[PDB]
């Protein structure tokens, strides 16, 4: 429960946002592997 | 919040460019559950250390001459990562501190005064401490400040982070003295640069500068170093004449809050994937724009601090006393007649007070300073707050690798000579119970066992020596079942059987009843099957010699003390059933300290010692009552030790390869704080 | 009515680095 509610802070949390458009290729490699952790973490969280 | 991100500092914009790469780097390797770094600008390293004190930053990589700057309070904090030079076959933790001049520039040591200087920093081990400090008495007063008279020693200079407001000279060379890479002459680079565009004549820097600064030979051909003894001297045989030697630089952290994990997962994750050239595309240890940043580039990798050595013990004793001395300014006389008093230190309130009363019955030449354990008394000896103390060889080894001498041995065998006479040792033995005559030294196992305590010789390393070959494990709370040996984790049984409550069981002090050699004793009369003591415990305890009440009713007929094949013998001869010769308790101290403790302590010897009869109404230093306060109780007088004070000489070499063969096994972290000194 | 348990299946291990988590839930990773 304290990691489903932790993916969901940091998601929404990043959903509050700043939002940048423009990112370098790195950033946007670590950007979308960011982000697909944390929904990773939700989906295991949701079955546990 | 992650909470496992590692702020840092960094001091301008070039370190700043290197964190920012450090960070994308890092990021790959790690996962993302596991630590990273973020960058924190500050504009100096002191501004860094309010910073980690003020919980803005964490971590910071500095010199030992700052680390004594960085430990005193309200900033209290404490070095957690240290690093080495060599090559990874031989780790080098020290480093040489050298002075490079100009070829043929016709002067030595002696002509040094009123030449144009280049120091790395105001406060720095190997540029500022270790050429001043070997220059320092030749200044004339007044001494205080530093910088002043020193300014005036020189004619022009320039000192990083010295107050050019308040002193012009130390910034002469340098336009205004600051404290980043953004000064060009900052750093070891810097001073070497310093000399380079001759504004200097001698630059102070250490042994691998030259090395790294220039790649032609001829260039290493012509700059030269000067000597201690007025010699100068090529720089490629820097090990001949070498100022002094200095510890690493190290990655100082808080006290309380650290965390002390983090930085050694995350500089240890670095280190194994960019640190000796492992990747191309990034380095860890150098930079193209800047050089120094953030780490050496003479480093080659990460060692990690013990969590007993602190600031104090990671610069040594003498470092200290150098930079105390030299930041203060006494310039010591030393008259051999007087002595200071001697500060002996006690353990757990039933030493102080016999300790106190010492110090009242004689006239003042002895003081006492006390700790809880006698690891924390060993380290206030090596620390400064203490003189003197008597130990068994099995800390007698440790204090010899802590660097402590031995004094004075105890002689346990009357004579009309045994102040001269040396002692051979005694003897170590298990004790057992005619009830239990099934008992032999083959099978042992499962039984209960009663120790002196943790990393005494009778007590622990002879028995748990000649086990460690028979079992080959290290663990001992497998192969027996219950047991007491004080000084033990709280976790194994061995505490599970011991008597001392509440969270004073197994405390290695008086206030635990089993402690020692009578309460192993005690140990074996209410719960144990076994003990190990010394050969004349039985006889002191039993025959009603105590008046405790559980000792007046043992017989010194019943108990029975085995030997090593198996066979079942008496307690009046010990000479049948031994494990091994034990070599005697010793009185250490300090190297300097080495003299005073000694006339002091047969001073006072004479007066206290074994002839003074009507114990009860006036004082004995030997005879207690029955705990063995500050000394063995059958201890008849010291014996003077000449030729032979060395923890190997004194030890002898059966025991200490007897310990030697425990070596990958022992616990007890002051051994091992001891340890990380040796290359 | 209710005697025993059939289910076992929530119990796990991690690893010693703590950074991977096993479950003996299908797929045993959220990777
Ligand atoms: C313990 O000390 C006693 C007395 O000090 C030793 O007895 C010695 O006995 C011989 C007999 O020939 C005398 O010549 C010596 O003068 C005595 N004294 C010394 C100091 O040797 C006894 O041998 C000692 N025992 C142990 C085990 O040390
Ligand atoms: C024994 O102690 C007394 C105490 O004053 C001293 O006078 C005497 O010299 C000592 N004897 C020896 C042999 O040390
Ligand atoms: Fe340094
Ligand atoms: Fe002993």
């Amino acid at each position: 429960l304290q990691k489903v509610k932790h993916s969901i802070d940091q998601v929404t949390a990043l959903s509050d946002g700043v939002k940048p458009k423009q990112v370098t290729k790195n950033r946007l490699k670590e950007y979308y592997f960011n982000i697909g952790n944390y929904y990773s973490i939700f989906k295991f969280g949701k079955d546990s | 919040v992650p909470d496992k991100t590692v702020r840092w500092c960094a001091v301008s914009e070039h370190e700043a460019t290197k964190c920012q790469s450090f960070r994308d780097h890092m990021k790959s390797v790690i996962p993302s559950d596991g630590p990273s770094v973020a960058c924190v600008k500050k504009a100096s390293y002191l501004d860094c250390i309010r910073a980690i004190a003020a919980n803005e930053a964490d971590a910071v990589t500095l010199d030992a001459g700052l680390v004594y700057d960085a430990y005193l309070a309200p900033n209290n904090l404490k070095p957690v990562v240290a690093e080495f030079y060599g090559s990874k076959e031989d780790p080098q933790t020290f480093y040489y501190a050298v002075a490079v001049v100009k070829k043929d520039s016709g002067f030595q040591m002696n002509q040094l005064r009123g030449k144009k200087s280049c120091h790395t920093g105001l406060g720095r081990s190997a540029g500022w401490n270790i050429p001043i400090g070997l220059l320092y008495c030749d200044l004339p007063e007044p001494r205080k400040p530093l910088e002043k008279a020193v300014a005036n020693f020189f004619s022009g200079s320039c000192a990083p982070c010295a107050d050019g407001t308040d002193f012009p000279q130390l910034c002469q060379l340098c336009p205004g003295c600051g404290c980043s890479t953004l000064n060009q002459y900052f750093g070891y680079s810097g001073a070497f640069k310093c000399l380079k565009d001759g504004a200097g004549d001698v630059a102070f820097v250490k042994h691998s500068t030259i090395f790294e600064n220039l790649a032609n030979k001829a260039d290493r051909d012509q700059y030269e170093l000067l000597c201690l003894d007025n010699t100068r001297k090529p720089v490629d045989e820097y090990k001949d004449c070498h100022l002094a030697q200095v510890p690493s630089h190290t990655v100082v952290a808080r006290s309380m809050g650290g965390k002390e994990d983090l930085i050694w997962e995350l500089l240890n994750q670095a280190q194994e994937h960019f640190g000796k050239d492992k990747s191309k595309e990034f380095q860890l240890f150098s930079s193209p724009h800047g050089k120094d940043l953030l780490f050496k580039d003479s480093a080659h990798g990460f060692l990690k601090v013990p969590p007993r050595m602190d600031a104090k013990m990671y610069l040594g004793y003498e470092y200290v006393t150098a930079i105390r001395n030299l930041r203060e300014g006494t310039c010591p006389e030393a008259p051999t007649d007087e002595c200071k008093p001697v500060k002996w230190c006690a353990l757990s309130h039933h030493e102080r007070l016999k300790c106190d009363e010492w110090s009242v019955n004689s006239v003042g030449k002895i003081e006492c300073v006390s700790a809880e354990t006698t690891e924390d008394c060993i380290a206030k000896i090596m620390n400064g707050e203490a003189d003197a103390m008597s130990l068994d060889g099995g800390f007698v080894y440790i204090a010899g690798k802590c660097g402590l001498v031995p004094v004075l041995a105890e002689n346990y065998n009357k004579s009309d000579n045994c102040e001269d006479t040396p002692e051979a040792g005694y003897f170590a033995v298990a004790v057992v119970k005619k009830s239990a005559s099934d008992l032999t030294w083959d099978n042992l196992k499962g039984k209960k066992s009663c120790h002196t305590a943790v990393g005494r010789t009778a007590g622990w390393n002879i028995p748990m020596g000649l086990l460690y070959n028979k079992i080959n494990h290290c663990r001992f709370d497998e192969f027996f079942s219950e047991g007491c040996a004080p000084g033990s984790k709280k976790d194994s049984s061995l505490c599970k059987l011991c008597m001392g409550s509440g969270l004073n069981l197994c405390e290695p002090n008086n206030k635990e009843g089993y402690y020692g050699y009578t309460g192993a004793f005690r140990c074996l009369v209410e719960k144990g099957d076994v003990a190990f003591v010394k050969h004349q415990t039985v006889p002191q305890n039993t025959g009603g010699k105590n008046p405790d009440p559980w000792a007046k009713n043992l017989n010194e007929k019943d108990y029975e003390l085995l030997c090593l094949d198996g066979t079942r013998k008496p307690v009046e001869e010990y000479a049948n059933c031994h494990l091994a010769r034990a070599p005697n308790h010793a009185v250490v101290t300090r190297k300097d300290k080495e003299a005073c403790v000694h006339k002091i302590l047969r001073q006072q010897q004479h007066l206290f010692g074994s002839n003074v009869t009507d114990c009860s109404g006036n004082f004995c230093l030997f005879r207690s009552e029955t705990k063995d306060l500050l000394f063995r109780d059958d201890t008849v007088c010291l014996a003077k030790l000449h030729d032979r004070n060395t923890y190997e000489k004194y030890l002898g070499e059966e025991y200490v390869k007897a310990v030697g063969n425990l070596r990958k096994c022992s616990t007890s972290s002051l051994l091992e704080a001891c340890t990380f000194r040796r290359p | 009515s209710t005697n025993t348990t059939d289910n076992i299946d929530y119990f796990d291990i991690s690893d010693e680095s703590n950074y991977y988590l096993i479950s003996q839930l299908r797929p045993h990773f959220s990777n």
